[PDB]
């Protein structure tokens, strides 16, 4: 199960994940492949922020999805 | 230039624009940030994800 991730810069980083995996985990995987701090990693899907306290299954996020990675207060 | 956003995205920040299903954003322009677009919605100019907006011309 792979999922796309939209990076403000312009990169679609597709990371490995499972439906049982948590958002807090997915954050690490990003900080381990892109070096982006979790506290500075905002994930929004379907028009609603993903809680590091919930799993993909919570937001019914299936494979080939499309997450949106934003930054705290974007000035650009 | 006016797009139609079919979704229920809620502005998370001040520079973020709230785009909801059917809400058309005036003069939408693609920013230097992938997915981020800027436009005028509800009298407020803000940026919003492209995966929630659909260009309607």
């Amino acid at each position: 199960m792979q999922i796309f991730v939209k990076t403000l810069t312009g990169k679609t980083i597709t990371l490995e994940v499972e439906p049982s995996d948590t958002i807090e985990n997915v954050k690490a995987k990003i900080q381990d492949k892109e070096g982006i701090p979790p506290d500075q990693q905002r994930l929004i899907f379907a028009g609603k922020q993903l809680e590091d306290g919930r799993t993909l299954s919570d937001y019914n996020i299936q494979k080939e999805s499309t997450l949106h990675l934003v930054l705290r207060l974007r000035g650009g | 230039v006016d797009y139609i956003v079919e979704y229920d995205y809620d502005a998370v920040h001040d520079d973020e624009l709230t785009i909801r299903v059917g809400e058309i954003i005036r003069n939408v322009k693609k920013l230097q940030e992938e997915g981020w677009l800027e436009g005028e919605l509800n009298g407020r100019r803000g940026m919003f994800p492209d995966n929630f907006v659909k260009e309607i011309k």
